[PDB]
């Protein structure tokens, strides 16, 4: 069905301008929906709008029904256990003394026992793969890899959603891929959706649901193979298309049309191969 | 002519460099993950003097013994602009921020306002946005101003640390366009990119390092003829270079290895043909 | 900071903090000869039982010998007098205050010897968890105890991070042309203050960042957690416990009453 809908709203920082204004949207149950658009305008405050750290300037017409819980401030600490968030910044997000400290600082706020919470600590942190690296300091790990014991903390609390603000942003194209590869098993394993509110639209390549912001309102949401051919649009908006899509205007410019369901490398090959053959 | 012989820095580590970079051409120096880019970052205007050897820099000498006076003239010459540059704004009004870099170097104030002006309007910005505080500027424009404060002097040589490092397409886009443009101009710039595909994309000598010495020098052209290499030193390849080797997994040929985005387009339209 | 393998580093920290505190009590206690020997005697046998090398003690004493010597001095020329071996324009060189000179100077000396082992059997960490514990009583107020724990935690692995920035910003700014530390003292009020914002204004932020994060993922207070690194007391624990009580006995059988 619908898990995350925020209808009607619209968010003015504490203040020149609205910087989400009339926003309407829905998140499907279990599907990887990402949100893309200019800088500012939205992207930045949706993360900590969902979880209730922001507030709605005008509470009367909220609409925030997150899992069937609709968000105020009398229940936001159970939206806080339903949604987790992986920011931005990797460096000062590491809170904790070490690894196995910083994964297990939810089981340790949520007052269970300590065995179980090494036995989940111990299992958590050999799913993302952090297993060599379970005793090791925050100064000895290397960028990427904080991201990922970050991850394992959202991972232990066992959420419904888990939503990444920018959280490849500040990472090197390679260990990029290694973090969305892990989200995407993650995400086959533990059944939870994935909101991935990224600039990068490598993400949103591989989405099942993509969502443009314009200047605070919705603009188009579909499928990437629905909305990327429209190349027009993301260049007046202000952002470029991505590597398969480039490529095929590349191709289309150069004198040759190829179908516009192709979506990735996969298939593209195949099209190419199937051209020359024919 | 930047000249490095027998440069080690000890005491991250740097050890055994030898190698000579020419004026008037782009470099990339790629590097793994903390293997020595940062500290040969430092050298380049005697931030972290040699403990051997010999730099030789735009007609200037460093050696290991050559003291503190007189470096204003070197730090001229060769500029240096560091990663996240949003935390170094320093002044109240961002005129008097880019004018503070030539204020150090004996420009009179008609000609540094003139220099921050000109040079505002090459990255851009906007017009109206020259008189706000620093401190006020929104997000990726706080970038587009600091960089100004470092390219106000016109330095000969300018090297960069990571300078998209968290901006969208668009702007890396515009940024390393902008840099290009700069570089046409007759100076050099030292590009430090993870980003492998802006490496392919705009370089001509690119300064492959790692564990803290000097492996490859040579042009983008050459370093990425072996994939089997990239593997076994731990660097990435762009992203055209992977698509071409998938498709030639596939069993089509390709005139020619491309590196760019109409290089690849080309070669696939003369293989079809 | 210095590992090893000496029994001394398998005993809780929280039973070395309460020996420190024993003992410094014990120094500033000891006001006699007898007293004054068992105290340096038993500093001594703990040193010898740490197996460092007096080196790692020596040169960690070494920066704080301007501070002890000149007190001693100080209290010294208080109250001498006696004997005279030669006599200046001024000063008489008085020689009888030596009889208990030396003896305050060794009291510093073995208060910071004890201070040096404390400082080098066991990483900050568990200093600040046995500070915690040993703080712990305090509940009886109003204000906790946890939290206090908890942003001492942070901010002992933050204040590298900031001093870094510190570094990276202060290279910066050099790069692009200042000058700060050859423009002697008077160009320090036109280059560090008007620099000081903007690193503080960064802090402040990280800040902002981290109490965000902790927020969102549930930080419901500081009262219904349940902590996960432990430190429990071991039978070993015992051995630092009586030697206190061993000092004790020699401590009330030789006071000067």
């Amino acid at each position: 069905g619908s898990d995350n809908i925020i209808s009607f709203d619209h968010v003015t920082f504490t203040s020149p301008r609205p910087a989400l204004s009339d926003l309407s949207f829905a998140i499907e149950r279990g599907s990887w929906t990402a949100l893309i658009g200019h800088n500012g305008s939205g992207k930045s405050t949706v993360s900590k709008l969902i979880n209730g750290l922001l507030a709605p300037d005008d509470l009367d017409k909220s609409s925030i029904t997150v899992d069937g819980v609709k968000l105020g401030a009398d229940t936001v600490w159970e939206v806080r256990e339903k949604v987790g968030i992986v920011f931005q910044n990797p460096d000062n997000q590491f809170v904790g003394a070490t690894v196995s400290d910083d994964v297990a600082f939810g089981l340790e706020n949520r007052a269970v026992p300590r065995p179980e919470m090494l036995k989940i600590v111990a299992q958590a942190v050999a799913d993302v793969g952090m297993a060599d690296y379970a005793d090791s300091e925050p100064s000895n790990l290397s960028g990427g890899q904080k991201q990922r014991v970050a991850i394992a903390g959202i991972l232990a609390v066992k959420p419904q959603v888990i939503i990444l603000d920018e959280s490849t942003s500040m990472l090197d194209p390679e260990g990029k891929e290694q973090i969305l590869d892990l989200v995407r098993k993650i995400k086959e394993d533990n059944n939870l959706t994935v909101i991935s509110i990224t600039h990068d639209l490598e993400e949103a390549a591989g989405a099942d649901q993509v969502l443009v912001l314009d200047d605070g309102q919705l603009l188009d949401q579909g499928k990437p193979e629905e909305i990327f051919p429209k190349v027009e649009m993301l260049k007046r908006i202000g952002l470029d298309i991505p590597f398969v899509y480039r490529l095929k205007q590349l191709l289309k410019e150069r004198g040759i049309v190829l179908p516009d369901e192709i979506d990735d490398d996969e298939k593209l090959v195949q099209s190419l191969w199937q051209l020359n053959s024919k | 002519a930047i000249k490095f012989e027998n440069v080690s820095y000890v005491y991250i580590g740097l050890d055994q460099l030898n190698f000579s970079l020419e004026e008037g051409k782009f470099i990339a120096l790629v590097g793994h993950t903390g293997s020595g880019k940062s500290t040969l970052m430092q050298h380049f205007n005697a931030l972290l003097k040699p403990t051997s050897g010999k730099i030789e820099i735009a007609g200037y000498t460093i050696t290991p013994e050559t003291g503190n006076k007189g470096l204003k003239d070197l730090r001229r010459k060769v500029s240096l602009a560091f990663q996240f540059s949003e935390a170094q704004l320093f002044e109240n009004t961002v005129l008097k921020d880019v004018e503070y870099g030539p204020r150090n170097f004996g420009f009179s104030e008609d000609e540094a306002r003139e220099a921050a002006l000109k040079w505002l309007k090459k990255v851009g910005l906007k017009d109206d946005l020259i008189e706000h505080s620093p401190f006020d500027l929104s997000g990726g424009q706080m970038r587009r101003v600091a960089l100004a404060g470092v390219l106000a002097y016109e330095p000969e040589i300018i090297c960069l640390d990571e300078p998209a490092a968290g901006l969208d397409p668009m702007g890396r886009l515009e940024m390393m366009q902008l840099f290009k443009d700069y570089q046409a101009a007759g100076h050099t710039v030292i590009l430090v990119t993870h980003n492998m595909d802006d490496v392919a994309d705009y370089a001509d000598d690119v300064l492959a390092l790692e564990h803290g010495r000097l492996i490859k020098h040579a042009s983008p052209k050459e370093v990425f003829k072996d994939s089997e290499w990239l593997q076994k030193h731990h660097l990435a390849e762009p992203r055209s270079a992977r698509f071409a080797a998938k498709l030639e997994a596939a069993g089509l040929k390709l005139p020619g290895q491309p590196l760019t985005m109409p290089e690849l387009a080309d070669a696939i339209k003369q293989s079809l043909k | 900071y210095l590992p090893g393998t000496t029994f001394v580093y398998r005993v809780d920290p929280r039973a070395k903090l309460l020996t420190t505190f024993y003992f410094i009590i014990m120094i500033f206690l000891a006001n006699n000869w007898v007293s004054y020997l068992v105290i340096s005697i038993f500093g001594l046998a703990y040193v010898f039982a740490t197996g460092l090398k007096a080196r790692v003690f020596w040169d960690g004493v070494k920066p704080m010998i301007w501070m002890i010597v000149f007190t001693s001095l100080l209290q010294t020329f208080f109250m001498a007098g006696g004997k005279v071996y030669w006599h200046w324009w001024i000063f008489t060189l008085s020689s009888e205050g030596l009889i208990n000179g030396l003896y305050v100077f060794i009291r510093f000396a073995m208060i910071i010897l004890v201070s040096t082992v404390m400082t080098v059997t066991t990483k900050p960490l568990e200093i600040a968890d046995a500070m915690e514990w040993m703080l712990t009583p305090l509940k009886l107020f109003k204000v906790n105890v946890g939290m206090i724990s908890l942003v001492i935690s942070i901010a002992l692995r933050f204040v590298p991070t900031l001093f870094d920035q510190t570094v990276k910003i202060m290279n910066a700014q050099r790069s692009r042309g200042a000058d700060f530390n050859d423009g002697g003292l008077v160009k320090r009020a036109k280059s560090v203050v008007p620099m000081l914002v903007p690193l503080f204004i960064d802090s402040l932020e990280v800040a902002l960042d981290l109490s965000t994060a902790m927020e969102s993922r549930g930080y419901k207070g500081s009262e219904g957690r349940t902590r996960y690194r432990i430190l429990e007391w071991s039978k070993v624990d015992l051995i630092p416990v009586a030697y206190c009580l061993l000092l004790t006995i020699l401590m009330i059988t030789t006071r000067k009453h």
